[PDB]
RNA sequence: UUAAGAGUUAAACCUAGCCAACGAUCCAUAAUCGAUAAUGAAAGUUAGAACGAUCACGUUGACUCUGAAAUAUAGUCAAUAUCUAUAAGAUACAGCAGUGAGGAAUAUUGGACAAUGAUCGAAAGAUUGAUCCAGUUACUUAUUAGGAUGAUAUAUAUAUAUAUAUAAAUUGAUUAAAAAUAAAAUCCAUAAAUAAUUAAAAUAAUGAUAUUAAUUACCAUAUAUUUAUAUGGAUAUAUAUAUAUUUUAAUAGUCCUGACUAAUAUUUGUGCCAGCAGUCGCGGUAACACAAAGAGGGCGAGCGUUAAUCA
RNA sequence: UAAGAA
């Protein structure tokens, strides 16, 4: 599948995602911060270019299911400003990248 | 600190702070830091043996641990690639007067600087200091003694008995040469000029080339042959008794055994794979003297902090040491 | 000394590695109990100087923080400053020679300057 | 899944095969004699590439990748060698492809595994006593001097500091023979800055990332609105990231005290404000704790703060 | 009555109220807190030893005097327990040392008032187990606790890929099975010692610490700005003076290697025994787990373990 | 600036 990604790093916004019993918080992270994170999902993060993630997994913590509901997270659970913008029609703006220029 | 143990074992295979041909076999035979078919434990800890056997391995790990900073330092170019962060990983070891002196140069290895710091040989703007945990600030002018320098980055000095060992196999060979130029000069010659001819201009004896006569082996005369056992013990008897083309008046290495090193100054061996200018310092070679410009930062596509571990493995041992190994 | 209220110094720092406040303490509490007021500090290890700067001429530098204008206050109200506190005092021109003694009682090599 | 691997070569060698009872040896060792090559009467290994230093401005870092972990170089005419079944170094029955077309990038990567360790350019002693000249007697900024050598700021003035010691030296006669031998051959060993090429010229124009932006904010606005980066430096209450480079490129009270014939000291006493000097009254004792406060006295003697 | 309000305490009269399931009353337990310590991403949680703040007590209880302020470490009476002086006596170490006991467990019957304070004195000064120093104790935290080089030993024979042979070569093993650049040897240091000085803590003078730190490796001076060459006192020598000018190192344990959990180079003994174990569990002749050898992985003047706190 | 494992 494509994952989206913000910056090539990290994930748009933070994903609140149950996939059957098995509930993840992630969290965008800033540049240099690591994958803190679910061993599971650094390896998932990994394969797909994260580098900077924050999470926790809570209720079930099984492997397989982990593994299969972090992609069904990454895929469906996020919105790229893109789309955002397009469809309200407004501007979104990333303050850290017009600071420098 | 840690006691020194192993530092070189080619069985462990580690890479150390060092200019040391163990070493630079190490380093070598290498390739990379192996993380595939590890678990996630296993990868950190692979990735935290290898970067602290090569990044400050001589403070324990309870000190390292406390002087480790999550915080990474980079800087943004406002006017591309990736930015690797995560070498910063050990960023704050470089401002440390040891590594320091390593990284200009003027120590053979962070243990020699260690020691050249705490026998009092280095000096940081103008007062001496003799503490290896010193750290330096930015514009920080630190120099050390120059015939230390020349020690750690010259050749060994030899002894006598080794030196005057030598000097015996130079004799034999000079006089062996003597014999094959006077009996047959033409050959002599025809391989002289082709082995000019193969050899590369990078040599300065072709360009002084570049810059037959039968008495050119008149020329050449035999060197008398010394036995050391009536030599040994008498090295002014030595100095005066060897007379070749190359080395006048003085045994091999030795020329005036009085100063720490190989004492016809030449630099020691194998030390063009660890020659590195570092980006955070400034060096003077005539004074053996440096300036540390900055703290080493990451910008883009560049890390200012020397390693030879990728960007993975520094990643893995920053997540080790994030939650003390946990 | 004498009074209730006086300006003496509270020892801080390390053994071996004697600091001072400066401070307006009841007379009957611990020397180093919470004062009425820490007025400032007292480091009496001089700045080392270097031997070169030996030669060129300075002095070694006994460092003193202090709030002058509470201490002026302190003062007016009745406070009373100790031996070592009127000897600091005396030097940076809050007291005048009124507060000397017998035994501390001298050709000036250099004299009381204040700069901003 | 993890065991214990000895650090075997990655490349082919010829490894032991029956072993006379007294020999005693490990693959390892002969890996590395290999690598090495003969070692001469004088304790020298000739034939291995690294041996001897460039003199070229061109480093010699190592290549066990390209080079399929063959060190062995005919040290006069440097031209590849290989251990052939019989004992001797001979010529290579084939030649390789990977040692001719070298990246120009890869020649200044000093460790063949990490891409972002590059050696940097020593200056020229032409060009360091230019910049000494421009700043100290012509009196140039170091701005406009970094500016048309392309050299930070911080390495301009590491530069001048540097040059005026090396002055005092000369002037001293103490830079001996030994020295200044080791100076040209260190010289000679790394490439040399270039002040009109483009890529070889530092970057110019770097400021610190502070804490406050890395934090990733978005504004959602009329899909019409220009906003740049003042706009932003206004968002995150910041100065403008051009300030930032602007300034980077660029009373107190006090009585000193009388001095009489026979004191040892003088007094200076520093103004300071009621509630903000003092030693404060219950505070946290490191002494005994790890992150114990150690700093280094103007005689560079550590003590304990 | 008190300086002063109030069932605060005492007296009189009234009214019938007051508290309580958002927990009264009673019982038990506990000194309390911080800009202090621990921990955590944080909210918080823990501690209340150290630093500081507040309270309470000075063998137990009540009362009284003085005092601005005391149920005072005072006084009276009583209780408890000891000493003698045997009395309308003294003492009560929760002041400093120290002892016995209890306990898993917590140190000197030390030095000085030199510094900072406190008391007395007009001062000279006196006193200070406060305090400052030292002692004991890895209880905690630091810093040091050596760098570079180093796989052989014999022979024979302005160049340089030196080449021949003879010895040997520890444990394991027969090659990806190592121990091991580890040893030894080599070069160069510094610590300690040895001598010279020698500040600073404090000055008007006084230094317990103190065989001080620091510096110099013969001593000064005379210019340069730490490195120099000179002038003069040393210095034995040989024969005033060419010369050199102390000596000099290297000392790590403890746990673990089936998984969780880093530890692949394999062997030996035992045989559901002996034992191991935080959890799963291992041991019945082929034990990666027991007890060991080899090798290996941690942490390191500590390591483990138990008890606990936080996560 | 929130990771889990048997
Ligand atoms: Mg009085
Ligand atoms: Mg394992
Ligand atoms: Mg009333
Ligand atoms: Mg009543
Ligand atoms: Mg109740
Ligand atoms: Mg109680
Ligand atoms: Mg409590
Ligand atoms: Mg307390
Ligand atoms: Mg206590
Ligand atoms: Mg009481
Ligand atoms: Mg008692
Ligand atoms: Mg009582
Ligand atoms: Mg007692
Ligand atoms: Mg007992
Ligand atoms: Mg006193
Ligand atoms: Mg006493
Ligand atoms: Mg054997
Ligand atoms: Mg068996
Ligand atoms: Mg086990
Ligand atoms: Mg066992
Ligand atoms: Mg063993
Ligand atoms: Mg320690």
């Amino acid at each position: 599948k494509e994952i989206p990604r913000y910056e090539n790093r990290t994930i748009y916004g933070d994903i609140d995602f149950r996939y059957h019993g098995v509930k993840l918080h992630l969290r965008s992270a800033k540049p240099g911060f690591g994958l803190r994170v679910n061993h599971v999902i650094f390896e998932i993060c990994e394969c797909a270019g994260i580098k900077d993630l924050s999470g926790k997994v809570y209720k079930s913590r099984n492997d397989m299911n982990i593994a299969k509901g972090t992609i069904e997270a990454f895929t469906k659970a996020q919105k790229t400003l893109d789309e955002v913008a397009l469809g309200r029609g407004k501007k979104l703006v990333d303050v850290r990248k017009v600071y420098y220029s | 600190p840690r006691k020194a143990n192993l530092l070189k074992s080619l069985a462990r295979g580690r890479v150390r702070t060092s200019f040391n041909k163990y070493n630079l076999f190490n380093l070598y035979k290498k390739g990379g830091v192996d993380l595939k078919s590890k678990s996630l434990y296993q990868q950190k800890w692979t990735a935290k043996q290898e970067t602290r056997a090569y990044h400050g391995e001589h403070l324990t790990e309870k000190r390292w641990q406390t002087v480790f900073k999550p915080k990474l330092d980079s800087v943004a170019q406002l006017d591309i690639k990736e930015t690797p962060f995560l070498l910063q990983t050990f960023a704050v070891l470089e401002k440390r007067l040891d590594f320091a002196l390593f990284r200009a140069m003027f120590a053979s290895s962070v243990r020699q600087a260690r020691q050249f710091i705490l026998h009092g040989n280095v000096r940081v703007n103008g007062v001496k200091i003799k503490h290896p945990s010193y750290t330096l600030k930015p514009g920080d002018m630190f120099s050390v003694k120059p015939d230390k320098v020349l020690e750690a980055l010259g050749a060994k000095k030899p002894s006598f008995q080794e030196a005057l060992k030598i000097d015996k196999t130079q004799i034999v060979l000079w006089n062996k040469y003597v014999k094959e130029a006077k009996t047959e000069p033409k050959e002599v010659w025809e391989k002289k000029l082709e082995n000019f001819e193969k050899m590369s201009d990078s040599n300065p004896k072709k360009l002084q080339f570049q810059e037959f006569d039968p008495k050119w082996a008149k020329n050449l005369k035999y060197h008398d042959p010394i036995k050391l056992s009536e030599l040994e013990g008498d090295e002014p008897k030595a100095r005066k008794l060897i007379n070749l083309p190359w080395q006048k008046n003085y045994v091999y290495g030795r020329q005036d055994p009085k100063k720490p090193f190989f004492t016809p100054w030449k630099p020691r061996p194998f030390l063009s794979p660890f020659a590195i200018l570092p980006h955070h310092l400034e060096i003077s070679f005539k004074t053996c003297h440096a300036v540390y410009l900055r703290d080493p930062v990451a910008r883009p596509g560049q890390s200012e902090v020397i390693s030879p571990f990728d960007v993975p493995v520094h990643e893995r041992a920053y997540m080790y040491y994030l939650r003390n190994g946990k | 000394t004498c009074g209730l209220v006086r300006i003496r110094l509270a020892r801080f720092g390390r053994k071996n590695s004697p600091v001072y406040n400066i401070v307006v303490a009841n007379s009957r509490k611990a020397r180093d109990a919470k004062p009425i007021e820490v007025l400032g500090t007292y480091v009496p290890v001089p700045s080392p100087v270097t031997k070169r700067e030996l030669k060129r001429g300075v002095v070694p530098i006994k460092d003193v923080k202090l709030d002058f204008d509470r201490t002026k206050y302190w003062i007016g109200v009745g406070a009373q400053p100790s031996e070592t506190v009127t000897k600091l005092l005396r030097k940076a021109g809050i007291l005048n020679d009124a507060w000397a003694t017998s035994k501390n009682s001298r050709k000036v090599v250099f004299e009381r300057m204040e700069t901003l | 899944f993890s065991r214990r691997r000895i650090a075997y070569p990655f490349y082919p060698f010829k490894k032991l095969g029956r072993q006379h009872p007294k020999k005693h040896d490990t693959n390892l060792k002969t890996a590395m004699r290999q690598f090495l090559g003969p070692k001469n009467y004088k304790g020298e290994y000739v034939m291995n590439k690294y041996f001897t230093v460039p003199t070229n401005h061109v480093p010699n870092y190592i290549k066990p990748d390209l080079e399929r972990g063959q060190s062995l170089e005919h040290p006069v005419t440097k031209k590849p060698l290989q251990l052939r079944y019989d004992g001797t170094l001979g010529p290579p029955p084939v030649e390789n492809k990977r040692l001719q077309n070298i990246f120009k990038d890869r020649l200044l990567q000093p460790f063949p595994s990490n891409p972002h360790c590059k050696t940097n350019y020593v200056l020229s002693p032409q060009l360091k006593q230019s910049i000494f000249e421009e700043i100290t007697v012509e009196g140039l900024s170091a701005q406009q001097v970094s500016q048309k050598y392309g050299l930070k700021i911080p390495r301009v003035e590491a530069i001048v500091k540097l040059v005026s010691v090396e002055n005092s030296w000369n002037r001293r006669n103490r830079v001996s023979s030994d020295l200044k031998t080791m100076d040209e051959t260190l010289y000679r060993m790394f490439p040399v800055f270039d002040s009109d090429a483009s890529f070889k010229r530092e970057n110019l124009s770097e400021i610190p990332v502070p804490q406050k932006t890395l934090a990733s904010r978005f504004l959602t606005i009329a899909e019409s609105e220009p906003f740049g980066p003042v706009d932003a430096a206004h968002v995150l209450e910041l100065e403008p990231a051009v300030e930032t480079l602007r300034n980077l490129s660029t009373n107190t009270k006090v009585i000193y005290g009388e001095l009489v014939e026979g004191e040892r000291s003088q007094y200076k006493f520093t103004n300071a404000k009621v509630g903000k000097v003092g030693y404060r009254y219950g505070s946290g004792n490191r002494d005994n704790k790890k992150d114990r406060r150690i700093g280094f006295n103007k005689l560079g003697q550590m003590v304990y703060i």
